[PDB]
Formats: structure tokens, C-alpha cells, sequence
DNA sequence: TGGAGAATCCCGGTGCCGAGGCCGCTCAATTGGTCGTAGACAGCTCTAGCACCGCTTAAACGCACGTACGCGCTGTCCCCCGC
DNA sequence: CGGGGGACAGCGCGTACGTGCGTTTAAGCGGTGCTAGAGCTGTCTACGACCAATTGAGCGGCCTCGGCACCGGGATTCTCCAG
């Protein structure tokens, strides 16, 4: 009414907190949705998006391009284990797997 | 005429190396539509199928069929083995609980 | 006693 | 129409194993592969149709395919 | 009509993070789903959570749970820094 | 003390009314129990997507059917839905 | 009022009505759900139960047993291959697995 | 307490081979075991610590036992 | 006597193996001992939450599951070897059925 | 151990198709009140978990000989690969 | 269709648990004692829901563009060489 700013940057967060306030409202997942929730989650959703984003960057710096393609994700999801350990029964579209080659299958 | 024929096995690993990286798609997209349209034939008939339901459907089939093929080949070189055999297909499938 | 083995007591 | 599991094509699941990093493929693998790719495809296409008809519908739109996959535990991304 | 998307708010992550880089929109697809998937499963792990103690509600103790849940480890602990930072800045 | 909710009795004369003679031991039928608790949550989830996806906020038999048609395969669910019909045939 | 009659009497059901929607409502699945839904739910439960339980006594009925004990229950559950495929991630407590043997090992 | 990873004996996975319909058994299969063994048997316990501390409680409950099993996919009945 | 001197009915290596697999997957008893069990549990506890205290049904819940998962893994190990031509299990194919699995 | 075949890489230039940035608007986002209500919170039971000990006996540790499967080396020719 | 090569069977070594026995030892039964917080319920109190008003950045759409993909040329590089 006076000055309307939004929650998630008092919080110092991208991601938005009324978007996921009126989704957890929308699904019917609790009675009640607290107020340091949503906050919470964005900022999981942030740093998930911020790391992923990161790996696909340094794996296109490492191919030569500026553009995050989905093999730049996919390749990025699949580098490391955490996110393998993570991402265990996700498939990625319009992605391949890592070029690994076998020791025995090496001439 | 052919002075060389490149011996067997190393031509694999190059299609291999292509493949691995590479981005596009290896099912052609009408036999497989065409596949999708015979199979829904069996269910409920005048049924439709629109062109980003295709490409789920081809990209969901395209990569459980890498990862069986993974498994198939983890499987071969686990027996001793390089050929990957529909045996090797069948005891991934009853470890994986499929 | 069983001396070394079981047998067949 | 009605046969058209031979739509599969040999080379094709030749290309789907050099990306899973197959050396050396048997001529038995192709009959087997195309066998587990028809009851996969059913099953997904059956629960995609149930989606659709839940929801009276006669055209299976992507996200019924999105939460068809989810159902079985194979998320896909993208759509 | 309007279609809710996260794709701007991983445009501005994506440019706090990275400034010198882009991203395609089959990545933004990719992205959007990947984010309602997260959220999907953090949402359900949190409302189960709630529903098994009797609980109506859903506090930053749900979603810390459902994250030292889900999420693996040192992805994990480094969320819940950043969970805790940003409450931590909303009390401030 | 408190009174807890529990399948004991509608289990029990289910068993009876298909084994008239047979009975059940406490660990089997704390699973049969478990089993039922969590058919019921799978397919209430089921439901409860195939609601959120539709826009729908209302969860009538169609949903149920649905749900027993998509997680039970084979035929198995068919005659189950069919005594559900049956049920809705007794019930109006 | 009148007579109280449950609705599983109605229905020509065993399982209840009543407990169900009960359930329904406070699992905060739905912001509204139907009157058709819990019988629906409960005729499935019912079948399921009776059908398990049914597998139960006649894996049992060959083993001198008058009780369903967790070893009938696995035994039923396993041998039945849409049980197995529908409780494929399922495990049984004091169940075991069927005891076959291979080929290969029989000498 | 320092060191009972031992605990799990060596007849103890014999018996658990016989079970699993095991011919023969080597000596190296017992390490593998027990660590995969240890593996899972910390992100169960891991799982069921959040558990308890998500509700202020100091005991581990078979109730939660079973829903960090379920979390995983490895639902356990009879709890 | 035994026919002379002689030795013990010794069973051939396998065929006790089999009436072990017969008599031992239809008794449906517990195959770790349950103070071992537990022990296992609190040690790999002393890295987590300290003052933690394990119930008897949820430390009973643990053990089953963690039965039941590690002869389902000893079954896959089975299947492997016999997939490899084999007898004997191996610790590679518990590591290939881990990984098949999506565990490793 | 210096040439071919095939194959990937590099480079300059160009088509162009989404990629990225900018303006109105609105409907979803934010702000300001009450208020039942669910959630902290603190004083009670007391349930079941933790700790120590006698005994024993069946599970378990270590040793003794053996054979049967694991493993090393060959041949066929049939199946698979390259074109 | 021509060539490669290795799966499977065979033969031979080998060795290490298999089975059983001598010896150890702690799992478990049973008991007693102590006690930490499950759990229970009354009480206080901020809090999310709800609703009215307001305003504000994402959505839709549009304009310009620039790196992705591709088409010409040229080389580094794997492979198999017969030497």
C-alpha cells in the first residue's frame, strides 16, 4: 500500500517466495504454509540452479561455447557423483553419457 | 582395391566416440511413431499422439535403451566377455527388478 | 572319547 | 499397421548401443532389444492413455508422458 | 492467458553467477522441469513429514529435513547453510 | 490409552468371509496392515496428482479408478476397478 | 434422526466407508473429494485384501497350517507374478524369498 | 564400540548366501559385503536420524525406520 | 567299524551347500546375530547425532531390512556368476550388481 | 619406419533462427488489519530404553586334508565386422 | 562377400575354502536396578488464513542481433602397415 517490496529480496534471494507460497497453497500439501518456508526453499532451489548452471558453464568453457545446450547439462549432472547420487532414476532429454572407454576394450 | 579395411573393433570404438558426444538422435522418428501408433492401436483407438509427446516418448525409450545397453555391456565385460547377448539383457533386466 | 575324528561312536 | 515391430531398425539399436558403449554386438541382441523396447513402450503408452482418458481426452499431450514416467520412477526433463 | 515459469528467475541466477554465459530454451525446458521436480519432491517429502507427527503445517524444519533428506551430503550442508543464511537475513 | 486407529476388524471378517477356518498371526497381520496403509497412500498420491494436473479439486471414483488402473498392472486392477463398479452399483 | 446404517452395509462392502474418507480428508490429498471415492477405495482395498489373503491360506493349506503366518504372506505375495510385478519394491519382514534352486547348481 | 564391524561373522554371510541361493562362497566376498552392508545400513540410519530430529526426538522409532525405507524405495511391512 | 579305517560320510564340497539353501530359505529365522547387529548400528552412529538412543522394534526393522536387501544382493551375485560361468561369487560381481542396480 | 585411407580438427566466412533486451498491463504479488487456532512450553506420569552379571551352549575362530571349480593356454569355425 | 577373432569346449594346473573337528566365546535367557525422555495435557501466544486495497515486475509481444550451425579450403591424427 505504501511501498511494496518483495520478500525475496529482504531475504537476498532470486528466486521468488510468493510463487512457491501460492503453489504449496494451490497443492494442498499442508493446512498451513509458514513464512521462513518458502524462503527456505528458494534458497535451496537457488543454490541447486547456481551450481548446476556453474558446472554447465565450466563443462562449456571446456567444449568451447557460451551457450548452455542440454549435453552442457546433462554432461554437468553426470560429471559428478553428487548429483548422480541425486539425479539416480532422472534422465535428461536431448542429452547423451559421459565418453568413458572401457581398459579391456582399448586395443 | 580396398588397401585397407580398418580391423574389426576399432571402427566400433569410433562410432563410440562419435556417439557418446554427440546430441542428436539415433531412432528415426516416423518407424517409431509409427510403432507408438500400433501399440495404442491395442488400447483405446481414435487416439492422438502430438509432436512433443513424440519426442518425450523417443527420448525416454532412446535413454533406457542406453542405459540397458550400458548395463548389457558392464554385464559382457563382467563375464570375461565383449559380444553383450540377449541373456546378458535378460539378467539385467531380473537385477534391475524389470 | 572321539580321538581325532567323530566316527561312529 | 499392424506389423510394425520391425520398424525398430537393426542399425539403430547398433547407434543406441555404441552410445552405451557396446564393442561387439551379437545377432541375437537386436530380436531381444526390440522385444523389451515393445513392453516398455506399452507400458508407457498404456499409462499415458489412462492419463488422457481420466482427463477426456483424446490426444496424449507431453505431460501425460512427464507423469507417465514419473509414475515408474524414470523422470524425463524437458517437457 | 498466462503460463507460470521460472525461467527469468534461472536467467537472473544464471547471470549473478555466471555474467559471461547464456542458455538455450530446450535448457530452459530442461531447467523449468528440473526446478518443478525439486520442488515437487522437497513439497511431498515436507507434507509427509508434517502429516506423520500430526502436524497441519509446514515450517523451515520441514524443509530442512526434507532437503537433509533428498538432497546428498555436502550439496545438503551447503543448502542448509544457505537455507539458514537467508532466514537468518529475513529476521534481520 | 489413546485410541489409535487401526484395519483389525474389517481385515479379520474379509479373512472370514473368504477362510472361514483360517487365521492370522500378529507379525502377518501388522504387515497386512502396513500393506494396506501404504496402498492407500500410493493411491490417494496418484489421485492427488492426477487432481493437481487437471486443475481439479474435487477427487471423485474417476480418480480412484484411474489410480488403480495406472500403479496395479495386468488384469489384476481390472477386476478390482469392476468391484469398485459394483460398489458404486450397490451404492446408488 | 433415524437408524444408523454404515455405508460399507450400503455398498455391500466390509472395509469402511466412513474411515477412509476419513483418512481422505485429513491426508490433505484434496480440497474436496467425492462420495464415490472412499467406496471406490475401499471395494479396492477389499479385493486386494480377500485376493492376498486367499493366496495366503491355500500356500498354506499344503503346509499343515491353519494361520496366516509372514512366511505364507511372502510365499503368496512372490509366487504371484502381478503381486511381484505391483510389490516389486516391497520388501516383507520374517519372509525370506522362495526357495528354488537352479539348474546349474543341482549336479 | 570402537571396532565391531567384525560383529557381522563370516558363517553369519555364509548364511546369508544360503539364503540367496549361493553354491560356493570365496574369501573376499565377506569385506564387500560388510562394506556395502555398512553403506546402507549408515544412509538408513542417517535417514532415520533426520527423522527423529525433525520431530525433537532422542530415540530412533520403527515407525520412521520404515518410512526412511520407503524413502528409498525399499518400503519394509510389518512395523 | 566304517568298513575298516575309514573316514566321516564327507559330503562332497556343494551337496550340503544345497541342503543348507533347502533347509534355510523356508525357516524364514534371522541370520545376524542381534547384539552384533545393534553394536554395528551405535558404532556407525558415533559419526552422527551421539546421544541417540535405538529401539527394539526399529533396531528389529533394521536388521530385516538389511537382511532382506543383502539377500536380494547375494541373489544378483548368484545370477552374476552364474552369468559369468561360474560357481563362486565374486566381490566384482557384487560391484556390478551394485551398479546395475544404481548403488555403486 | 616413411606413405596412404579415413577421419577429426582448424579457419574464414555466411545464413539465420532462436536469444536477448525493451514497453504496456495485469493479476499475481505485496501491505495492512483481525482472530481462531495450531504450535511452543512447562509441569506431571511412567514406558520402555540403558547397564551389569551368572551360565551355557550353539554360533563361531582356527586348523587339516582335498577336490572341484577358477584360472591359464589352444583350436574351430562360425558368427561378427568393414565395406 | 572376404577377413578377423574369439565363445565355447577341451586340457591341465592349483589352490582355498568345504566339510568337519578341536577349541573359544559371547548371544541370549533371565533377572534386577536406574533413569531419559515418550507422552499427556493445561496454558500462553505469535501466526497463517482471510479479506480489502494498491501497486509492480513477469507475460505477451516486438525489435534487433550474434553466436550456432554449416559450407568451401587447409592441415594434425588414428590405424594398419610390411619393413
Amino acid at each position: 500500500r505504501a511501498k511494496a517490496k518483495t520478500r525475496s529480496s529482504r531475504a537476498g534471494l532470486q528466486f521468488p517466495v510468493g510463487r512457491v507460497h501460492r503453489l504449496l497453497r494451490k497443492g494442498n500439501y499442508a493446512e498451513r504454509v509458514g513464512a521462513g518456508a518458502p524462503v527456505y526453499l528458494a534458497a535451496v532451489l537457488e543454490y541447486l540452479t547456481a551450481e548446476i548452471l556453474e558446472l554447465a558453464g565450466n563443462a562449456a568453457r571446456d567444449n568451447k561455447k557460451t551457450r548452455i545446450i542440454p549435453r552442457h547439462l546433462q554432461l554437468a549432472v553426470r560429471n559428478d557423483e553428487e548429483l548422480n547420487k541425486l539425479l539416480g532414476r532422472v534422465t535428461i532429454a536431448q542429452g547423451g553419457v559421459l565418453p568413458n572407454i572401457q581398459s579391456v576394450l582399448l586395443p | 582395391k580396398k588397401p585397407h579395411r580398418y580391423r574389426p573393433g576399432t571402427v566400433a570404438l569410433r562410432e563410440i566416440r562419435r556417439y557418446q558426444k554427440s546430441t542428436e538422435l539415433l531412432i528415426r522418428k516416423l518407424p517409431f511413431q509409427r510403432l507408438v501408433r500400433e501399440i495404442a492401436q491395442d488400447f483405446k483407438t481414435d487416439l492422438r499422439f502430438q509432436s512433443s509427446a513424440v519426442m518425450a516418448l523417443q527420448e525416454a525409450s532412446e535413454a533406457y535403451l542406453v542405459a540397458l545397453f550400458e548395463d548389457t555391456n558392464l554385464a559382457a565385460i563382467h563375464a570375461k566377455r565383449v559380444t553383450i547377448m540377449p541373456k546378458d539383457i535378460q539378467l539385467a533386466r531380473r537385477i534391475r527388478g524389470e | 572319547h572321539y580321538q581325532g575324528w567323530k566316527s561312529s561312536w | 499397421l499392424r506389423d510394425n515391430i520391425q520398424g525398430i531398425t537393426k542399425p539403430a539399436i547398433r547407434r543406441l548401443a555404441r552410445r552405451g558403449g557396446v564393442k561387439r554386438i551379437s545377432g541375437l541382441i537386436y530380436e531381444e532389444t526390440r522385444g523389451v523396447l515393445k513392453v516398455f513402450l506399452e507400458n508407457v503408452i498404456r499409462d499415458a492413455v489412462t492419463y488422457t482418458e481420466h482427463a477426456k481426452r483424446k490426444t496424449v499431450t507431453a505431460m501425460d508422458v512427464v507423469y507417465a514416467l514419473k509414475r515408474q520412477g524414470r523422470t524425463l526433463y524437458g517437457f | 492467458t498466462r503460463k507460470e515459469s521460472y525461467a527469468i528467475y534461472v536467467y537472473k541466477v544464471l547471470k549473478q553467477v555466471h555474467p559471461d554465459t547464456g542458455i538455450s530454451s530446450k535448457a530452459m525446458s530442461i531447467m523449468n522441469s528440473f526446478v518443478n521436480d525439486v520442488f515437487e519432491r522437497i513439497a511431498g517429502e515436507a507434507s509427509r513429514l508434517a502429516h506423520y507427527n500430526k502436524r497441519s503445517t509446514i515450517t523451515s524444519r520441514e524443509i530442512q529435513t526434507a532437503v537433509r533428506l533428498l538432497l546428498p551430503g555436502e550439496l545438503a550442508k551447503h543448502a542448509v547453510s544457505e537455507g539458514t543464511k537467508a532466514v537468518t537475513k529475513y529476521t534481520s
